[PDB]
RNA sequence: AGUAGUAACAAGAG
RNA sequence: UAUACCUCUGCUUC
């Protein structure tokens, strides 16, 4: 008797047991070595889309441009990226129409944020490319670098605070005529030592003043780096993903505030709404088309998916689009929203590490850079790559870059290509004719609903979708996408059938030890099941399972088995100890090797405030001291509920960057740490509150501790040795 | 300590760097060089951590005395290394450094520990102190709306309650004064003296008050229980298909009750209208209908607030009736006159036509607003009379124009500039009069100016007031500030006073269903019957499917006597009463049509049984009316296609499964044996039936508007479900 | 300035001003607001008061 | 303008759309039949189905692991002292020598009376291990120079036909046995009524899986992954034993550690997540793998003895081969326990859609069918050309098998094939509601399913299963097809 | 060898 | 050339 898992859907409809065709407890796909395979591919296939448009050589940079816009329309099915302006100003029109003072509303609010923002908000933009030093570096250390050098070329904008003087800096910075930067390199000095010879020489890191010309300047600005994107789920090849520069953050932030505050207010766009708040949308959404054509009206559905999305949508468009969406906002604003569209339509692509070469005779392997990439015959490379590279040099840079005009990269602007897909979804009738689509966009994912009176008339609807899809750059993909009668579909893995079913093996990754810490793995854990539960459809018994099998997880992982059990380990041997010291040993936390106490009814309650009432006074003093050392200098995606314990502990730093030439950077962060952890003793809330000013941060500290000194001292609390002392120290500062 | 920041202040100083970082760097840019570091952004986690807690000593220490308690090693094992950590710069440790820690180390203050994480505390309390009830498996309509997760202290927007934070921990570098210290100085002063003692770190204190200052908000799947000490425990309350009664600890809000109580009222006269002897049933299940704990007696008596079916409810079991009415901010009670609702289009001072219903007669309520109290005489579209008392000058000011706008004067609809068509923060359309009312909350010079002035009041108690809500001899015309501060219900629950007059419609209660805040509980058998659509829906059909047995046999032999059983006047409850009567009339002609011939569709006969409950409604013909879909109330998902099937109904021949709101049944093994190749048409239309196929020269398909005026004896085509053409006779 | 408005104001133990002030007296334990008009005084008085 | 752009477009742009009818539903992977081709070759990184577990009773509490192998091994001493090599099959690129002298240094080493699990840095464990076979770095102003270096050409998977050891490793994986290997944790104590629930739920599904085989397979594989990635870290230098350890307990209530057979750890000084260590696995079998070879290509299998197992004497074989994993792959090991709740959920499911239309708890009525209802049947698998009806539990063993597969065989590949074939799942689902599901470009579809089955067993069988499925729904169809009309 | 799969590891660095 | 059967490193990017 042969067994056959698929023989359930059978019985079971396949949206109902659709979490059996996730295998979301396998391993998902990482990439390998280097990915300049993938980036050429994206830089060929962008303008293999956009080839047959307007070909000319930027007199700024001095690259290779291609535009598609206002180009000749397809006569064929291969993704199109020659979009009609006329047509996306009138689908803007439309959507005006539809919603007025949407448009001016949040331009408004869009600026009278930017007003406000400041430019530390640049700091959490996580992985950012670094011009100066041209890798991929921490944003805020990325924003540092960019700061002390502008600093160098007489650029202070950031002294004021605020992002437009920034920004303003930043474009004014394209017309230095050499831009000049801080490079650290390293000096000898005998420093005293009782060492038989009495000196020790240790290597101290000086600052050297260097220059990059205009044109290479503004070639990094306008640069983007690339990686392979790792862990990608549900797809067999791997493929490309970029980075962007310190300069466009603060142009793009506000153009995807502008189209946040503008999708909010639409009702068929899917961004940015809770993926509980989703389902509120679309099955409404559905119950309206179901419920709007009675007589033989067929209302079908379309589980839309776009093709090329991101390579054949133009800056140049996205340009209008804030050209247009900015109309009753004063000129400054204009101009300033323009430029980000503007960078991202003269932008460059850095080609990653490269290529590897080697000789499996003498077993020897090495990797060409992207400069040298050309520096070889290229019948010494495969015959893909071979392929590649001839088909790269009209794009190919000396420097190793590739010129890329069209297109955009993987999450950009997300918000604002959403925008243009509502855009499509807002004509929803062409010439008159006896059908009329809706539906909802999300990015490259998008639903589509189409009623009429017989289905001959909605193929023709969606064939005219389609149709004018392709005059926005918009492309569907005739692969992935397929139709079928309102009822049931497919949306961002989402699944309605008469009702959006439950897709529990989506979230069963996040169940697993997250590896924050002891502490908050547990909050974490435990919230998830308790989550689970109420969204994805989990059970009671289920539920109690991964109670059961997080805690296994859990001990496993932190190694803190049962104070009763006879596992051994460098942790259990102590764990043991305490389990025999305590008397209240239920009050013991799982970290300590205590019983698990959780169940369905208190996941939403920490571990310590459940069991703080059963633990012995001496354990929670120590498990809680005030000044343990386990716990960092804290400071105030998803959050949890924990307590300061500690258990809440950090790990050591990477260690790899000890022996590579960066060891500045923990001279140079420490040194900041040091002022930083003062200034906080100065200024207890500065860890809380962000603090505002742009006087010196030394002034502050003076002024502040001379006020706490006179008060200390007429209070009576200091005496006159000391405040003489304090006066005569702060004095000299 | 003063000394001691200077001393080190005066010994960074000396770093050449640090003096240069010290006098470059600017208030704002800390922000930013606090963030600096070599550190990179872990990718993942999960992995590197199972991976690091393999290491010797993964994890780094902060660099202080308390590290110094720490030995090297302890019987062997190595607890910490002399190597210091890059970041903190105190020495790295292993895991087991905790567990030391834990049993052998400082025994620390942990005192106010309880009142600084009192929050979570009270958690604990409220499911410590709670009850838990019946668990009952069935049917569970799920509405995804906007919650609060967890219970507040006192809910502020953020940029208030940092305020509030930084007046309690740092009130020295709270900055610029703001309202908010004046309006929660008591708050403020407890809070003080709660976290005096504490050896605990002000970053920690910050972070435990704005959780129980600011609220989290977010969007959850709910049914009947919404308030947030139900939301905290939401995973155990209710499933798709099992619900769980549980009454949590601690104090419950009286708004809380007033919320869900009506909901329970209109929720018990929505099923009870349907049943003849109404006000029995109504008796009959609100004597046993429970909110949370207290029973609806209870909370009716108790509470003074109700609207509608509240009072109607109290007149049914024997108690008061405060005819109370709240608009927005202003709480109305009424003294005399009974005015009538009726939509018109108004054009509004800015020029746009409005559609509002107006309240025709003449009425008197007493009326309050925060802390100003008076009296309210209007009549049609006009202010009469306005009684107030003197109280703070915005409460003045909102009651005048709560009032204005509750009394629709022309001089205030003829008192509007711009717009006012704004949604709210959400994106909600709001409607017509709550909108003026958010308007003119803001923006009343336009409509103190419009409104007109006239001679105050000479008599010593009263006194005239103006704009700026201060005493004149030129008052508002018709404003005046003061210086003083049975019935019975019928079958069909309207109220009627001695005088004959009914005060209370039974049609006049907000066909509205919301969501509760409490647990609303009907502690009686047939829970159900106060259901949402779905629920009644399916279970109807499943109790139709139990007995499926007898009421298909009884289908031949009892006439008539099927149609009316207990179970389907819930389901009734369901169906718009201006269409109950024409579905009744039409599934039980479709069902006599498969009785009377030998026609018969058991799957059919299930989906059309619970319609002929009502008492049936034929055309000026005799036949019935047709349809293609029976709709349902609320939401557009809910309708019982006749041909097709629907999302709240189909059946699978193949399988012979039928589908009720996503539940599976099995009809195999009562199904007949002529049912293979037996067309859908001859149970589609009543009085007709399938004479051949599809015969192009009869034409398209014919619309129900041509099958109605169709004669009988006359060949049309019909499409049943898409792809099945077929040649019906009447 | 206003961290010591408010430090001075809550060390004395007294209300903080609602507005910024100029000086402060240490002896009388008095926040002080200077002036300086053109015209007359009495007039950029009282209007300070209110 | 867009109307006046639309009328001048070309009509060669166009969606192309068509109506599905079920005969377009071409059978998906048409190599996989092709004879021409070499059957799939099992591998996975420890065995399952032919698994050995040499049974030692204990107290039932933790020992340490070279301790644990010793006392088995010191049990069945017969197969310990074995010197003697009897070579059944050999792997191409093997070395019989090279392997069984690692065998013989791994029951050696373990066996002895010392602490250390360490092995020396032999020869034949350098070759097992690989060491040294990394590439030498050089500078790029070099390699230029060098014109003999060049890009190798990829690697890419080798197209396999279906193989009949992964039809029987299902059947037999999805079976009931009398041991529990589950080490489930213990929770808080019930109060609500939903946890009592809950609990007598845990009571049907838990044990319906933990007495199952499949639960063993997956203990295994997580239980070793733990110690192996401890080991890659605490040891990164040190070539080092490490047993395959299991402990178990049966029907009556005994514990016995189960030692399946022994591992030797590579060189581990993972930088990277994805940098490899190469694991060396000796496991026991009772399998003869003459029987089916084109199973073993990538083993090396020897005979080493004989034991009484169920009652009769049975051969017992020692599988040898070399492998390989990373941080990854041992994480997403450690965290495989979850195989349960991807499979208990999609269950719970239909336990709690029954009992809302019973108004009770119909899982007992589910599992073993009760006074008012017969136990839930589901199509489980074929049997000479015709369905056959599984019971609750064996479906729920089926899906908990295949969420093990899942990961024993996942890759890109299950990905591609999993995600793409989705659609065409759903379409067929599209076509059994008779929901006029209409389509652009199929051809699409199926090259976008197709090139994802090349050498995953799972893959490859999925796709004969789907085929197999696809195949008895077109006879239900017409059933449908002839409604009404 | 092997892991693995469109490119890498099978140690790297001073 | 040497120190170097030494030293540092395991996400730290060139």
């Amino acid at each position: 008797m042969n067994i056959n898992p698929y023989f359930l859907f059978i019985d079971v409809p396949i949206q109902a047991a659709i979490s059996t065709t996730f295998p979301y407890t396998g391993v998902p796909p990482y990439s390998h070595g280097t990915g300049t395979g993938y980036t050429i591919d994206t830089v060929i296939r962008t303008h293999e889309y956009s080839n047959k448009g307007k070909q000319y050589i930027s007199d700024v940079t001095g690259c290779t441009m291609v535009d598609p816009t206002n180009g000749p329309l397809p006569e064929d099915n291969e993704p199109s990226a020659y979009a009609q302006l006329d047509c996306v100003l009138e689908a803007l029109d439309r959507m005006d129409e539809e919603h007025p003072g949407l448009f001016q509303a949040a331009s408004q609010n869009a600026m009278e944020t930017l007003m406000v923002t400041t430019v530390d908000k640049l700091t959490q933009g996580r992985q950012t490319f670094d011009w100066t030093v041209c890798r991929n570096q921490p944003a805020a250390t990325a924003l540092n670098t960019t700061i002390t050098s502008f600093r160098l070329n007489d650029l202070n904008g950031a002294d004021k605070g605020g992002l437009i003087p920034f920004c303003q800096d930043i474009i004014d910075s394209l017309d230095r005529p050499e831009m000049t930067f801080f490079s650290v390199k390293n000096i000898k000095k005998k420093l005293p030592a009782k060492n038989r010879k009495g000196f020790l020489i240790k290597r101290i890191p000086m600052k050297v003043k260097d220059k990059i010309t205009k044109v290479e300047y503004i070639k990094r600005a306008l640069s983007l780096n690339t990686m392979t994107k790792d862990a990608e789920r549900g797809k067999l090849k791997r493929r490309a993903i970029a980075t962007a520069g310190i300069q466009i953050r603060g142009f793009v932030l506000v153009v995807e505030n502008l189209a946040k505050n503008i999708c909010e207010n639409l009702e068929q766009s899917g961004l940015p709404v809770g993926g509980n708040e989703k389902k509120a949308k679309l099955s409404n959404a559905v119950a309206k088309m179901l419920s709007n054509c009675p007589p033989g009206g067929i209302s079908m559905t379309v589980t839309g998916d776009n093709t090329k999305w991101n390579e054949c949508l133009n800056p140049r468009i996205f340009l209008a689009m804030t050209e247009r969406i900015t109309r009753d906002s004063p000129i400054w604003f204009r101009d300033f929203c323009s430029i980000a569209p503007v960078l991202f339509s003269n932008k460059i692509a850095r080609l990653g590490k490269g290529f590897m070469i080697t000789s499996k005779t003498k077993r020897l392997k090495a990797q060409i850079p992207c400069p040298d990439l050309f520096s070889i015959p290229l019948e010494r490379y495969n015959e893909e790559t071979r392929a590649k590279l001839k088909k790269l040099k009209p794009f190919f840079n000396e420097e190793g870059t590739a010129s890329l005009s069209p297109g955009m990269m993987m999450g950009m602007f997300n918000m604002l290509s959403t925008v243009l897909g509502v855009a499509a979804l807002g004509i929803k009738n062409i010439g008159n004719k006896e059908y009329l689509w809706d539906g909802l966009q999300s990015s490259d994912d998008f639903a589509l609903f189409v009623n009429a009176k017989d289905e001959e008339t909605c193929m023709e609807g969606i064939n005219d979708f389609y149709r004018t899809c392709k005059l926005l750059g918009i492309n569907m993909s005739k692969k992935k996408s397929y139709c079928n009668e309102t009822g049931m579909f497919e949306f961002t893995s989402m699944f309605y059938r008469d009702g959006f079913v439950s897709n529990f093996a989506m979230e069963l990754p996040s169940f697993g030890v997250a590896g924050v810490n002891e502490s908050a793995d547990m909050a974490i854990g435990m919230t998830i099941i308790k989550n689970n539960m109420i969204n994805n459809g989990m059970g009671p018994a289920t539920a109690q399972t991964a109670i059961q099998l997080f805690i296994a997880d859990y001990r496993y992982t932190y190694k803190c088995h049962r104070g009763d059990s006879k596992v051994e380990g460098k942790r259990m041997k102590i764990i043991k100890e305490l389990w025999e010291n305590t008397k209240g040993r239920d009050g013991l936390l799982v970290a300590d090797g205590g019983p698990n106490i959780y169940n369905l009814r208190n996941l939403h309650i920490p571990e310590i405030v459940l069991k703080y009432n059963l633990m012995d006074p001496e354990y929670k003093g120590r498990l809680l001291h005030p000044q343990n050392p386990f716990v960092g200098h804290l400071s105030i995606k998803m959050d949890y509920d924990a307590v300061s314990g500690t258990h809440s502990w950090r790990t050591k730093r990477n260690r790899s960057i000890l022996n590579t030439d960066q060891r500045n950077m923990i001279l140079e962060e420490q040194c900041y740490a040091k002022c930083c952890n003062l200034f906080e003793a100065c200024f207890n809330s500065a860890s809380y509150r962000k603090p505002v000013g742009q006087h010196s941060m030394l002034e502050a500290m003076a002024h502040r501790l001379r006020m706490d000194a006179r008060l200390d001292y007429e209070s009576g609390r200091m005496s006159k040795d000391d405040f003489e002392k304090a006066m005569a120290h702060l004095g000299e500062i | 300590m003063t000394l001691a920041k200077i001393e080190l202040l005066k010994q960074l100083l000396r770093d050449n760097e640090a003096k240069t970082v010290l006098k470059q760097t600017t208030v704002d840019q800390y922000n930013i060089i606090r963030k600096f570091n070599t550190s990179r952004i872990e990718k993942n986690p999960s992995l590197r951590m199972k991976w690091a807690m393999c290491s010797n000593f993964p994890l780094a220490l902060t660099k202080g005395d308390m590290a110094n308690r720490i030995p090297l090693e302890y019987k062997g094992i190595q607890l910490k290394t002399n190597a210091e950590d890059i970041g903190t710069k105190g020495q790295m440790c292993s895991i087991a450094a905790v567990t030391w820690w834990n049993t052998y180390g400082p025994i620390g203050d942990t005192e106010g520990f309880e009142r600084v994480y009192e929050s979570f505390f009270l958690r604990k309390m409220r499911l410590d102190n709670a009850t838990w009830g019946r668990i009952t498996f069935g049917p569970v309509e799920r509405v995804r709306k906007r919650v609060l997760l967890n219970p507040l202290t006192k809910e502020m927007p953020p940029d208030e309650a940092s305020n509030v934070i930084m007046e309690i921990l740092f009130p020295k570098e709270a900055g610029i004064p703001r309202e908010s210290t004046w309006i929660h100085r008591e708050l403020i002063k407890e809070k003080r003296e709660k976290l005096k003692g504490t050896m605990i770190t002000p970053i920690v204190l910050a972070y435990m008050l704005e959780r129980e200052l600011v609220a989290r908000r977010r969007f959850l799947p709910v049914a009947g229980a919404t308030s947030a000490e139900f939301i905290e425990m939401l995973h155990c309350l209710q499933g798709e298909n099992w619900r769980q009664i549980y009454h949590p600890g601690g104090n419950k809000l009286t708004e809380s009750r007033s919320q869900s109580m009506i909901v329970a009222c209109r929720k018990i006269i929505r099923r009870s209208i349907v049943a003849s002897n109404p006000l029995e049933l109504a008796v009959e299940i609100a004597n046993k209908t429970v909110i949370d704990t207290e029973p609806l007696k209870s909370c009716l008596a108790a509470i003074d607030g109700g609207d509608v079916a509240c009072d109607i409810i109290r007149a049914a079991l024997g108690l008061k009736i405060r005819q109370r009415q709240r608009f927005g901010r202003l709480e109305l009670k009424r003294i005399s006159g009974r005015g009538f609702k009726n939509d018109e289009e108004i054009l509004i001072g800015n020029g746009t036509i409005q559609k509002i219903g107006i309240w025709d007669g003449e009425e008197e309520f007493h009326v309050r607003c925060g802390e100003c109290r008076g009296i309210l005489k209007k009549s049609k579209m006009k202010l009469e009379k306005l009684l107030i008392n003197s109280a703070k000058k915005e409460d003045m000011r909102d009651l005048i124009i709560l009032c204005m706008v509750f009394s629709q004067d022309t001089r205030m609809f003829q008192g509007v500039r711009g717009e006012i068509n704004f949604l709210n923060r959400a994106g909600q359309l709001l409607s017509p009069m709550y909108q003026l009312q958010r308007y003119f909350l803001n923006r009343s010079n336009d409509l103190f100016d419009q409104w007109g002035y006239e001679e105050s009041p000479k008599a010593s108690e009263l006194h005239g007031i103006n704009e700026s809500m201060n005493a004149s001899d030129y008052t508002l015309k018709g404003v005046v500030v003061t210086r003083n501060v049975k019935v019975s219900i019928t079958k069909n629950l309207s109220l009627i006073k001695r005088t004959g007059e009914v005060i209370m419609g039974a049609n006049d209660v907000s066909e509205l269903e919301s969501q509760a805040q409490l647990m609303i509980t009907y502690d009686t058998p047939k829970m159900w019957e106060m259901g949402t659509t779905k629920e009644l829906v399916q279970n109807t059909y499943q109790w139709v499917l139990k007995n499926l047995v007898t009421l298909k046999a009884q289908f031949l032999l009892g006439k008539e006597d099927m149609f009316q059983w207990d179970a389907f006047e819930a389901f009734e409850s369901i169906i718009p009463q201006k269409m109950a009567g024409q579905y009744s009339g039409f599934a039980r002609a479709v069902l006599k049509q498969m009785r009377d011939q030998e026609v018969m569709k058991t799957d059919q006969f299930i989906k059309l049984l619970p319609f002929c409950f009502s008492p049936p409604k034929l055309r000026s013909n005799g036949e019935p009316y047709q349809f293609l879909k029976l709709v349902l109330k609320g939401g557009g998902e809910n309708f019982i296609e006749v041909r097709k099937g629907s999302p709240l109904f189909s059946y699978n021949p193949q399988t012979e499964v039928l589908t009720i709101c996503g539940r599976m049944m099995s009809l195999k093994g009562k199904i007949e044996d002529e049912e293979r190749n037996r067309s859908m048409g001859n149970a589609v239309l009543a009085g007709f039936l399938v004479s051949g196929k599809y015969d192009p020269d009869l034409g398209d398909f014919k619309t129900i508007e041509e099958l109605e005026k169709l004669k009988p004896g006359e060949k049309a085509n019909i499409l049943l479900y898409q792809g099945k053409p077929v040649k019906v006779v009447k | 300035a206003w961290m010591v408005q408010r430090s001075l104001a809550q060390e004395h133990g007294i209300e903080t001003p609602k507005y910024l002030a100029d000086l402060f007296d240490y002896k009388t334990k008095r926040f002080i607001e200077v002036g300086i008009t053109k015209g007359l005084a009495d007039d950029y008085f009282w209007k300070k008061k209110e | 303008a867009i109307e006046r752009n639309l009328a001048r477009m070309s009509p060669l742009v166009s969606v192309t759309p068509k109506k599905l009818t079920w005969e377009d539903l071409r059978p998906i992977g048409p190599h996989i039949y092709n004879h021409e081709l070499p059957e799939v070759p099992y591998n996975a990184f420890l065995l399952m189905s032919d698994e050995l577990g040499l049974a030692n009773m204990t107290e039932g509490k933790s020992k340490k692991p070279k301790t644990l192998a010793k006392e088995c091994l010191e049990k069945y001493s017969t197969l310990r002292d074995q010197t003697d090599p009897i070579l059944i099959m050999k792997s191409e690129k093997a070395n019989e020598n090279f392997l069984w002298k690692l065998w013989r240094d791994c029951v050696n080493t373990i066996s002895n009376e010392e602490m250390s699990n360490e092995l020396q840095k032999t020869n034949y464990a350098k070759w097992a291990t690989g060491d040294g076979l990394t590439y030498q770095k050089i500078m790029k102003e070099v390699a230029i120079d060098d014109e003999t270096m060049c890009q190798e050409e990829p690697k890419i998977p080798n197209k396999c036909r279906v193989a009949a050891w992964v039809q029987t490793e299902m059947n037999l994986l999805s079976t009931l046995t009398s041991k529990r290997a589950l080490d489930l944790p213990e929770i808080g104590p019930d109060v609500a009524p939903v946890e009592h629930v809950g609990s007598e739920r845990r009571k049907y599904f838990v044990n319906e899986i933990n007495y199952c085989k499949a639960s063993t397979v997956m203990m295994k594989y997580v239980l070793f992954h733990t110690s192996l990635l401890n080991e890659s870290n605490a040891s990164m230098g040190k070539y080092k034993v490490i047993p395959i350890t299991n402990r178990v307990v049966n029907e009556k209530g005994e514990s016995f550690d189960m030692l399946y057979g022994l591992a030797v750890k590579g060189q581990s000084h993972l930088r990277g997540d994805t940098d490899v260590v190469t694991v060396v696995t000796f496991e026991f079998s009772s399998t003869d793998p003459r029987v089916d070879s084109g199973k073993w290509p990538k083993y090396t299998v020897f005979r080493i003895g004989s034991l009484f197992v169920s009652g009769r004497e049975k051969s017992v074989y020692l599988y040898c081969r070399v492998n390989g994993t990373n941080k990854i792959q041992m994480k997403w090991g450690m965290e495989a326990r979850r195989c349960l709740l991807q499979s208990m959920q999609q269950m719970e499911a239909i336990v709690e859609q029954e009992s809302s239309i019973q108004g009770y708890d119909m899982t007992k009525a589910c599992f073993k069918g009760d006074r008012v209802n017969s136990p839930k049947t589901f199509s489980i698998g074929t049997q000479e050309g015709k369905l056959v009806k599984g019971s609750f539990g064996k479906a729920l063993r089926v899906i908990f098998t295949k969420c093990l597969m899942h990961y024993v065989f996942g890759n890109a590949q299950l990905e591609g094939f999993s995600a793409e074939s989705r659609r065409l799942l759903l379409l067929i689902q599209a076509l059994k509601d008779r929901k006029g599901p209409w389509v652009f470009d199929l051809e699409g579809m199926y090259s976008g399913i197709e090139e994802c089955i090349s050498n995953n067993p799972w893959v490859i069988q999925s796709a004969y299963w789907f085929n197999e499925w696809l195949g008895f729904e077109k006879e239900g169809s017409k059933v449908l097809e002839s409604v009404d009309e």
